[PDB]
């Protein structure tokens, strides 16, 4: 993911 | 102010959506039409990992039944789309449902  | 539990993230059609599912004793529980005890935030402006701003949405349970709730993948999102439809039924919004969950964060900073 982008946002982890 | 309720405890950190996951961080669903969903866009939104118009902006990414991050849903701060945390959790609170104050929260009544509903276990033990279906509908399930939770609080749903004020928005939040947060930025993203990339550096862009977003809206995140402090949605909480019951604190007890959530401990129970987060060994559950079906419980988890039987959650996550009520949740999403409380927001929708407060803000419009017309949240995206294909989700994920985020496996590192539990938040984006700022509980109350």
């Amino acid at each position: 993911d982008s946002d982890d | 102010q309720p405890k950190p539990g996951f961080c669903v993230k969903t866009n939104s059609s118009e902006g990414k959506v991050f849903i701060n599912i945390c959790h609170s004793p104050s929260i009544p529980p509903p276990a033990d039409g279906f509908r399930i005890p939770m609080s749903l935030g004020e928005p939040h402006a947060e930025l993203d990992a990339k550096g862009q701003g977003c809206t995140a949405y402090d949605v909480a349970v019951n604190s007890n039944f959530y401990l129970r709730m987060q060994n559950s993948d079906f419980l988890r999102e039987l959650v996550v789309t009520i949740a999403r439809e409380g927001l929708e039924d407060k803000y419009g919004l017309q949240l995206n449902p294909e989700w994920r969950m985020l496996k590192y964060r539990s938040f984006l900073g700022s509980i109350s």
